RNA sequence: CGGUCCGGCCGGGAACUCAAAGGAGACUGCCAGUGAUAAACUGGAGGAAGGUGGGGAUGACGUCAAGUCAUCAUGGCCCUUACGACCAGGGCUACACACGUGCUACAAUGGCGCAUACAAAGAGAAGCGACCUCGCGAGAGCAAGCGGACCUCAUAAAGUGCGUCGUAGUCCGGAUUGGAGUCUGCAACUCGACUCCAUGAAGUCGGAAUCGCUAGUAAUCGUGGAUCAGAAUGCCACGGUG
C-alpha cells in the first residue's frame, strides 16, 4: 500500500468534480476514469460511474467503501463458466 | 636460517618456513589443532613429516590464504614438501614415490552456455 | 567405454584406523559430499560395535563383511534368439563393493533412531549371520544355483 | 611532492611503449622515478544471443580488457613536470595525472 | 493444564505448548513466557499454579481463540458484503492475492475435476 | 521499429528534461518531506500530478540507437544484441573481441 | 630488523604471496620390448605436467523449400479521411482443464538456538553508500569515502563445538488467508517486491514410463552480474565440500 508518509492519493481532476457534486448533491452520476483514485469520506453518498475499459459502471459510495480504490468496484474481465 | 616453500592447491596458496626446532607448528599464528577442526587436514599436514620421520626435529611457521579447508590443507602439504626438499634434496626421490611433489592441477571446470553446470545438461524430452 | 581401460583413482586411507576399505565404506555412506558427517557416523557405529563384540573396530567390521560378501552373481548372457541368466564368479574387489553397498542400503532403510545405531545394528546382525544384508547375499546365491544349468 | 600517473589502454603493447616513453623522457630530464607498476587488468564480459529469432542456446561471448599502468615521479623538478606535460600519446591511451 | 485459551496443553515445553492457543505463534509464545517469568525449557508438567495462573493472566492480554476467529470471519464477511474484487475472489473460491490461474492455484481451487 | 515509436520516444526524452530534471524538488524535497507541514506536502502531491505525464523518466523505453529495437538492449554500447555483434565482428568497437577461458 | 597503543599499524625491506609484461618447459625428446630393418603400440626414467596434460574458441561440401518479411534490408502485392497518427482506461496476469522446464518438501546423514572458522569472481556517479542515531523488521535521518589492488556493495553458506526435539503429519513442510507496514513511481484496485503478527493445506520417497553425468564430474552450499525507477525459483558467471 502507499507509504504512510505520503497520505492517500486522489486525482485532482476527480476531486474538482467531487467538490461541485457535493455542492449540488450528486444531482447526476459523476463519470470518471480515475479507477486508481481513493474513496475519500467527502465522496460518501455520491454515485460515480467508474470506467471498466468499455463501459461506465455505477458505484454508489456506501460509507463502508471509504479508503478503497474506486477500481475495486468495477471488474474488468468477464467470466461465466467454460461450458 | 629459514628453509622455504610455496605450495598451492585449488585456489589456496601457502607459504611454509621450516627451521630446526622442537616440533612446533603454527599456521596464521594459530595452532594446527586450533586452525583445522577436521582430522583429514590434521593428517595430511603431517603426512610428509611422518614419512620423513622428522616430526620431532623440525618446527615450522606457515601462512595460508584462499580456498576452503581442504584446499589450504593440500596447499600446506605441498609447501611443506617443497621446503623440506630444499632442506634435504636427497629426500626428493622418496617424496616422488610419496606422490606429494605433484602439484595437483584439478581446478574447477567453468560453467558453459546452454548447460546448467560444468556438464549437467537440462532435462531432455522427446515430446 | 569401448576404446579405453581405466587405471584406478588414488584413494586415501582412513585417518583413524589406516584402512582403505573403511575409507571406501565411508565414501559409500557419504551423501552430498558431506564426508565428515559420514566419518562421524562410521566412527560411532564402529566403536559401539567394538564394545558389543569385544573386538577391535576393524576386526568386528571385517568379520561382519565376511558374512555378506557374495561368491557368485547372475549375469544376462545373450544368444542368437534368447537371453539366459548365467552365474559368474565375482572378483574380490567387486565382492567388497557389493557387501558394503548391501550393508549401507540395508541400514539406511531400518527404523532405528539414528543412522549410527541403524548401522551398528545391521553390522551386528551381519556378524550374527542374520538380517537383510545376509538374506540379500543368500537369495543371490539361491538364484545363481537355480540358474546353474546354463553355466 | 610526488606526481602520479595512471595509464589506461586496450593494448598492453601500446601501454607498454607509452610507459617506456614516460620513463625514458623523465630520466633524461633528471626525474627520480618509482617504476611502472602493473595494476590488475579490469575486464568486462558480455553474452549475446546471435540468432535474430529464438535459439536461446546459440550465443557468443565477448570480452574487453582494460590494461592499467601506474608510475610515480618521486622528485618532479620543474623541467620534468613540464616535459611530462608536453608529451602526446596515441588515442588508445588515456593518461590521468595527480599530485 | 488449560489456559484462558480454552484448549488443554500438556507434556511439552511451554514455548511450544502455548502455540496450541489459536492466535499464539512462536514470538507471542516467547513474549508471554518472558512476561510471565517462566523459562522456555520448562515443561507444563512440574509448572507451578502460581505460574499457570500468570500464564493465563498474560495470554488474556491478546485476542485469541473465538475472539480472533470471529474477527477474522467478520472481516471476510465484510468483503463479501462490499462486493469488492477481493470479495468476489473470496465468495468464488479463487486466489485473492493475484496468483496464477492458468494452472497451480490447486490449494485454493481444490482437487482437479474433469 | 515503427517510425512513430521513434518520434514518441525522442519526444518523451526531450520533455523529461524540461520538467522533472528541474522540478524534482517538488517530490524529493516536499512530497517526501517529513520536517515540513502536511498541508504543504499535500499541496505538492496534488501539484505533481499536474505535470505532463510523459515528463516522468520512468516512462522512457530506452531503445537501441541504430534500429529502435526495445528488447535486448545493452547499456554499455547503446545497441541491441544484433547490431552490437554486427559492429563487433566488423571491428567498429574499439576493444571488443571474442573471449575464451 | 628498530618502535608499538598488538593494528602491516609505524619506521623499514623488495625477501614471500600477488599484480602482469617478457622468456623457458612436453617433443614420443630419452630407454627397453613388440612390429614388416616401417608407421606406431606396451612398460620405464626424468619432470609441475606424458602421450590431443585439462578447458574454451574454431563447425568442410551439403541436407531439412528448417527459423526469421516483427531487429534490419528488399522484389512483388495491398491501405492512403485509413491496415497511417495522438490520447485515457482495459488486456497480454482470465481458468473446466492437459503437457513441458524448474523451485521447496515429505525429515534425525535433520529442525531450532548460541558461539566461531575458511572463498572466488564482479559492479559503482540520474551511482555504490560507510560510521553514528531511530525502528522487532523491511527501512528512515545524518553523512565519510570511491570513476576505485585504496572507498561502498559485503560478517559467504555448507562446516566445527554445545544444548534441545524423539519418529509424531511433529519444534517436519510453509502453500492459503486476515490484520499492520516499508520502498520505488504521476500512480502498486485489475497487477509489484519486501517486512512484522496470526493462520499452518497437500505431502510420509511418488503408476505405466523417463532424464543427466566418466573427476575436481555428479550431488550438494553460498556469492556476483545483465535487463532494470521497482520487479528472478529464469539466464550468464564464481568459488567451498566432494
Ligand atoms: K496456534
Ligand atoms: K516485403
Ligand atoms: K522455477
Ligand atoms: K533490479
Ligand atoms: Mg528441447
Ligand atoms: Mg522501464
Ligand atoms: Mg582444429
Ligand atoms: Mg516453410
Ligand atoms: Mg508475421
Ligand atoms: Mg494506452
Ligand atoms: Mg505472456
Ligand atoms: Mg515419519
Ligand atoms: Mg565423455
Ligand atoms: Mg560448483
Amino acid at each position: 500500500p502507499r507509504s504512510l508518509k505520503k497520505g492517500p492519493f486522489i486525482d485532482l481532476h476527480l476531486l474538482k468534480k467531487v467538490e461541485k457534486a457535493v455542492e449540488s448533491g450528486d444531482k447526476k452520476p459523476l463519470r470518471t476514469w480515475s479507477r486508481r483514485s481513493t474513496i475519500f469520506p467527502n465522496m460518501i453518498g455520491l454515485t460515480i460511474a467508474v470506467h471498466n475499459g468499455r463501459q461506465h459502471v455505477p458505484v454508489f459510495v456506501t460509507d463502508e467503501m471509504v479508503g478503497h480504490k474506486l477500481g475495486e468496484f468495477a471488474p474488468t474481465r468477464t467470466y461465466r463458466g467454460h461450458a | 636460517n629459514q628453509y622455504y616453500g610455496t605450495g598451492r592447491r585449488k585456489s589456496s596458496a601457502a607459504r611454509v618456513f621450516i627451521k630446526p626446532g622442537n616440533g612446533k607448528i603454527v599456521i596464521n599464528q594459530r595452532s594446527l589443532e586450533q586452525y583445522f577442526g577436521r582430522e583429514t587436514a590434521r593428517m595430511v599436514v603431517r603426512q610428509p613429516l611422518e614419512l620423513v620421520d622428522m616430526v620431532e626435529k623440525l618446527d615450522l611457521y606457515i601462512t595460508v590464504k584462499g580456498g576452503g579447508i581442504s584446499g589450504q590443507a593440500g596447499a600446506i602439504r605441498h609447501g611443506i614438501t617443497r621446503a623440506l626438499m630444499e632442506y634435504d634434496e636427497s629426500l626428493r626421490s622418496e617424496l616422488r614415490k610419496a606422490g606429494f611433489v605433484t602439484r595437483d592441477a584439478r581446478q574447477v571446470e567453468r560453467k558453459k552456455v546452454g548447460l546448467r553446470k560444468a556438464r549437467r545438461r537440462p532435462q531432455f524430452s522427446k515430446r | 567405454p569401448r576404446r579405453r581401460v581405466i587405471g584406478q583413482r588414488k584413494i586415501l586411507p582412513d585417518p583413524k584406523f589406516g584402512s582403505e576399505l573403511l575409507a571406501k565404506f565411508v565414501n559409500i555412506l557419504m551423501v552430498d559430499g558431506k564426508k565428515s558427517t559420514a566419518e562421524s557416523i562410521v566412527y560411532s557405529a564402529l566403536e559401539t560395535l567394538a564394545q558389543r563384540s569385544g573386538k577391535s573396530e576393524l576386526e568386528a567390521f571385517e568379520v561382519a563383511l565376511e558374512n555378506v560378501r557374495p561368491t557368485v552373481e547372475v549375469k544376462s548372457r545373450r544368444v542368437g534368439g534368447s537371453t539366459y541368466q548365467v552365474p559368474v564368479e565375482v572378483r574380490p574387489v567387486r565382492r567388497n563393493a557389493l557387501a558394503m553397498r548391501w550393508i549401507v542400503e540395508a541400514a539406511r532403510k531400518r527404523g532405528d533412531k539414528s543412522m549410527a545405531l541403524r548401522l551398528a545394528n545391521e553390522l551386528s546382525d551381519a556378524a550374527e549371520n542374520k538380517g537383510t544384508a545376509v538374506k540379500k547375499r543368500e537369495d543371490v546365491h539361491r538364484m545363481a544355483e537355480a540358474n546353474k544349468a546354463f553355466a | 611532492q610526488r606526481i602520479r600517473i595512471r595509464l589506461k589502454a586496450f593494448d598492453h603493447r601500446l601501454i607498454d611503449q607509452a610507459t617506456a616513453e614516460i620513463v625514458e623522457t623523465a630520466k633524461r630530464t633528471g626525474a627520480q622515478v618509482r617504476g611502472p607498476i602493473p595494476l590488475p587488468t579490469r575486464k568486462e564480459r558480455f553474452t549475446v544471443l546471435i540468432s535474430p529469432h529464438v535459439n536461446k542456446d546459440a550465443r557468443d561471448q565477448y570480452e574487453i580488457r582494460t590494461h592499467l599502468r601506474l608510475v610515480d615521479i618521486v622528485e618532479p623538478t620543474e623541467k620534468t613536470v613540464d616535459a611530462l606535460m608536453r608529451l602526446d600519446l596515441a588515442a588508445g591511451v588515456d593518461v590521468q595525472i595527480s599530485l | 493444564a488449560r489456559i484462558a485459551g480454552i484448549n488443554i496443553p500438556d507434556h511439552k515445553h511451554a514455548v511450544i505448548a502455548l502455540t496450541s492457543i489459536y492466535g499464539v505463534g512462536k514470538t507471542r509464545s516467547k513474549a508471554i513466557l518472558a512476561a510471565a517469568g517462566i523459562a522456555e525449557d520448562v515443561k507444563i508438567s512440574e509448572l507451578s499454579e502460581g505460574q499457570i495462573d500468570t500464564l493465563r493472566d498474560e495470554v488474556a492480554k491478546f485476542v485469541v481463540e473465538g475472539d480472533l476467529r470471529r474477527e477474522i470471519s467478520m472481516s471476510i464477511k465484510r468483503l463479501m458484503d462490499l462486493g469488492c474484487y477481493r470479495g468476489l475472489r473470496h465468495r468464488r473460491g479463487l486466489p485473492v492475492r493475484g496468483q496464477r490461474t492458468k494452472t497451480n492455484a490447486r490449494t485454493r481451487k481444490g482437487p482437479r475435476k474433469p | 521499429a515503427k517510425q512513430s515509436m521513434k518520434a514518441r520516444e525522442v519526444k518523451r526524452v526531450a520533455l523529461a528534461d524540461k520538467y522533472f530534471a528541474k522540478r524534482a524538488e517538488l517530490k524529493a524535497i516536499i512530497s517526501d518531506v517529513n520536517a515540513a507541514s502536511d498541508e504543504d506536502r499535500w499541496n505538492a502531491v496534488l501539484k505533481l500530478q499536474t505535470l505532463p505525464r510523459d515528463s516522468s523518466p520512468s516512462r522512457q523505453r530506452n531503445r537501441c540507437r541504430q534500429t529502435g529495437r526495445p528488447h535486448g538492449f545493452l547499456r554499455k554500447f547503446g545497441l541491441s544484441r544484433i547490431k552490437v555483434r554486427e559492429a563487433a565482428m566488423r571491428g567498429e568497437i574499439p576493444g571488443l573481441k571474442k573471449a575464451s577461458w
